[PDB]
RNA sequence: UCGUGCCCCGUGUGGCGAAAGGGAAGCCGGUUAAUAUUCCGGCACCUGGAUGUGGGUUUUGCGCGGCAACGCAACUGAACGCGGAGACGACGGCGGGGGCCCCGGGCAGAGUUCUCUUUUCUUCUUAACGGUCUAUCACCCUGGAAACAGUUUGUCUGGAGAUAGGGUUUAAUGGCCGGAAGAGCCCGACACUUCUGUCGGGUCCGGUGCGCUCUCGACGUCCCUUGAAAAUCCGCGGGAGGGAAUAAUUCUCACGCCAGGUCGUACUCAUAACCGCAGCAGGUCCCCAAGGUGAACAGCCUCUGGUUGAUAGAACAAUGUAGAUAAGGGAAGUCGGCAAAAUAGAUCCGUAACUUCGGGAAAAGGAUUGGCUCUAAGGGUUGGUAACAACCAACUUAGAACUGGUACGGACAGGGGGAAUCUGACUGUCUAAUUAAAACAUAGCAUUGCG
RNA sequence: GAAGCCAGAGGAAACUCUGGUGGAGGCUCGCAGCGGUUCUGACGUGCAAAUCGAUCGUCAAAUCUGAGCAUGGGGGCGAAA
């Protein structure tokens, strides 16, 4: 979680209040990292991960 | 939860800098009214009998401490 | 009590 | 047409049985079309979908027949089935007995009735198993204090 | 009655009939035209991201299967 | 000593003349039961009409709203209009006659 | 079980991604020999041998 | 500057090994198609680390009070030692507490309603975490007891100090308060193509117990059986050092700041998810456990919750498998009373030989059991011959009248008994898949070798 | 219904008797569990390479049972077949 926080922060500058991990069962890892609340997940799916 | 029996107490807390909220719980059933103070580790709530001095409190609060009374419903 | 806990008051003193 | 997952969807929303839950065979489209926990709940305030009521079981006969052996009905030898130990216990009797002998003891002498050797002697006539009740015991006192007041008009 | 088995369903949670409603009051016998039952009875990145789940839960993202040919024939 | 008003409003039966509000009066009269045993109404239970299908239970002693509604639905079913007719406690010690609702065919 | 250690967890995870059926695509390569997979398993049919 | 040197302690010096042992800390409500003590909202806790404020202590340097048990928000404490916790069997009755079960009233809702039934049923809830007042044992002060007293269902305690009086304390799943009614639940009225909801009312007061379950406590019994260890934590002895008024503070007090890594988490746990070659009547370790009858988690019926799945339709021959009945006789049957029938619960009368005196023994052999209406006995709390008044309460026991009858433990459930002989002392164990036994083992007895 | 204990009637005492209390026993009836006595039992290419039914033994212990560990074939283990 901490490698994934400053991931998160050195790529699209999003800072994470909390991250929660799981691992799936095909073998991946699938991270949860809720944002702080001034900043929007929808302006930022939208203008970064381009997920609309 | 804690709960203060002192007005001058419930005044310090209120000064207090960790306190974030303030909210107000008024009870006709029973007829009562709680003043809830948010702080960092503890909720502390003063319990006093429906009077003046409720508003009289609400008035001695500070501005900076925000304040609310609860609705009917909890509503999310 | 414990030593860990003694060793840090001893190094918050020395700080 | 399968309704299988609304009515196991109804019934974690209704909080019951899936047994305890109708669904309106009118409305089989509506309910297949509600496919959420969101849609359910609507349709659970649209009264499409309906919580039964409980399979009835009354206590009733039950309270009559606890009336009537009140009052000394169905006690006869054919009603038993247990020994006298197993329905009443004779220990659980001694121990009630004992209770009430010593409760009645402690009560006399904190009155001032009886003495501390009168309470002591009685004490211990009870748990020798001289009185069979509280009348018994009350009698005795009664009896022992007669003949000692008549010993103290004699002297 | 079945209460043996089941419990009754309650009234006011079935809708009657009109019709057998002004049948049984036509036995009773009292005029359902004066009275009037007929009035009385009954009868934006927001929006692309709502569009987004609609279509993930409606259709598959992939289909391994036949995603390596894609003529019809 | 307590005193205590039931209203049982039939307003809308009574004036759609379903409802009959004497019969019904009758019927509580010689149905309400006093200490066990039945016409002991005397000045304890006074039942009496204003008007507007509107009947008044003034009650004495602890004459129950649910015994009045268990009465209303007995006066119902003697008069066949326990699937139709609903008594609804509306307001504190008022019971409302209603009908069911009602769907288009 | 539910209490799983991590190495178990990776072989099921492995096993899980060739549970598939063969993509169509390979079926008409030219000299496909491959007609099924010939290596499937079931979790009622034979066992993973952990 | 330190990365270099100087001391001190030195008896001892590794790792693995439990998802049921020991262990730092989280509860409630809501949310998904599928996860939740993990998400969301609210409300907390523990550990580690820094670091301030308030308060405390101190020019009598490291607190004050109570006779004492000890109390209070703090109230210095190195080496080296001491002690406690961790940390403990089985069984028996008794007492307290939570939860469940049962009874009554009240609000709302549902059902019945030929007749009866002020009726029957359903909701009426309060978590973690804290504050405060209490809770068996035990301990402390006064005092000195035989005319011995106190006291448990159970006989223990007391001049090594009892009774009594007054207190101090280990222990809550107890009362009130905060959390917290704003939640959850129940009911009603409008809006409602959807989107979506909106607004009102209530959530109350009591009782009972040889009831079921869990837990706690004081006891008692058994042993030629005495029923783990370690990590970890705390207190004490000791006084080494460090300590004040340009204030100091090495305060286990309150509040405040920061962080908490890795891995598992779906589902089944079985007449279809495991093993048996299978979706096999087999086998496979645990937790919760409603009502009635009844001694009873027996058998039978029901509620919640789950099923209605195990190829179907028609007909009713022989012979079958399973369940039954049968006039008169009653073992004449058969190698052999094999099998079936017969007895069976509870109350009372009564019970022989033999015997290691403990038993045999439920010996044997007899008399009764339904329903209804009554009577009588067995109790608690409060109140100055109180041997009396008021209030409250549930289950047993005995007696009497009346009454139906072919039958009354009306189904279910449930010993046939006796006279002898051989045999092994008994309880126990074995040939999984043909032999459970006079076999084996056992206690008791005797012998042998070894300082 | 064993010790221990209480009361009463005797007996100079020791002790005798009676009524209680108590809750011991590798005691007993019996449910679960464990086991496997009997039936011209069912089944006999079976549901089953040992199952099913009724019945029976035991049921507070020399009772039943899981997990971890130990003993490995000219060996182990054996209340002994």
């Amino acid at each position: 979680k901490a490698q994934i926080k400053q991931a998160l922060k050195k790529l699209y500058d999003i800072d994470t209040v909390k991250i929660n991990t799981l691992i799936r069962p095909d073998g991946t890892k699938k991270a949860f990292a809720r944002l702080t609340p001034d900043v929007d997940a929808l302006d930022i799916a939208a203008t970064k991960l381009g997920l609309v | 939860p804690q709960e203060v029996s002192d007005i001058k107490k419930f005044i310090e807390i209120c000064r207090r800098k960790d306190a974030s909220s303030a909210r107000i719980k008024k009870n006709p059933k029973t007829q009562q009214i709680k003043f809830k103070v948010r702080c960092q580790r503890f909720l502390y709530t003063l319990v006093l009998k429906d009077s003046d001095k409720a508003e009289k409190l609400k008035q001695s609060l500070p501005p900076n401490l925000q304040i609310k009374d609860v609705p009917k419903r909890n509503k999310r | 009590m414990r030593a860990k806990w003694r060793k840090k008051r001893t190094r918050r003193l020395k700080r | 047409v399968n309704l299988r997952t609304q009515k196991r969807l109804a019934a974690s929303v209704l909080g019951c049985g899936e047994g305890k839950v109708w669904l309106d065979p009118n409305e089989v489209s509506e309910i297949s079309n509600a496919n959420s926990r969101q849609s359910i709940r609507k349709l659970v305030a649209d009264g499409l979908i309906i919580k039964k009521p409980v399979t009835m079981h009354s206590r009733s006969r039950a309270r009559e027949l606890n009336l009537a052996r009140r009052i000394g009905r169905h006690r006869g030898f054919g009603k038993r089935k247990g020994t006298a130990d197993a329905r009443m216990p004779q220990q659980v009797l001694w121990m009630r007995r004992q209770r009430v002998l010593r409760r009645l003891l402690v009560k006399y002498r904190a009155s001032g009735k009886i003495d501390k050797h009168l309470y002591h002697e009685l004490y211990h006539l009870a748990k020798g198993n001289t009185f069979k009740h509280k009348r018994a015991l009350v009698e005795h006192i009664h009896r022992a204090k007669a003949e000692k007041a008549r010993e103290r008009q004699i002297k | 009655k079945s209460l043996k088995n089941r419990a009754i369903i309650p009234r006011k949670a079935v809708k009657k009939p009109l019709s057998q409603l002004e049948d049984h009051l036509d036995q009773l016998g009292v005029d359902t035209e004066a009275i009037g039952l007929r009035a009385r009875a009954q009868t934006s990145a927001k929006e692309r991201l709502a569009r987004s789940r609609s279509r993930a839960r409606s259709v598959a993202a992939t289909n391994r299967l036949q995603d390596g040919v894609q003529g019809t024939t | 000593k307590v005193t205590k008003k039931f209203i049982i409003n039939a307003s809308q039966p009574a004036s759609d003349k379903i409802f009959d509000v004497s019969a019904f009066e009758k019927f509580l009269n010689e149905r309400i039961k006093v200490d066990g045993r039945v016409g002991n109404l005397g000045d304890v239970i006074k039942i009496s009409q204003i008007g507007d299908g509107k009947v008044e239970i003034i009650a004495h002693n602890d004459l129950s709203g649910r015994y009045l509604k268990y009465l209303t639905k007995k006066f119902l079913k003697k008069m066949q209009l326990r699937d139709w007719l609903r008594v609804v406690a509306t307001s504190k010690g008022v019971y409302e006659l209603k009908f069911y609702n009602i769907v288009n065919d | 079980p539910s209490h799983k250690t991590f190495r178990i967890k990776q072989k099921l995870a492995k096993a899980q991604k060739q549970n598939r059926p063969i993509p169509q695509w390979i079926r008409l390569r030219t000299g496909n020999t491959i007609r099924y997979n010939a290596k499937r398993r079931h979790w009622r049919k034979t066992r993973l041998g952990l």
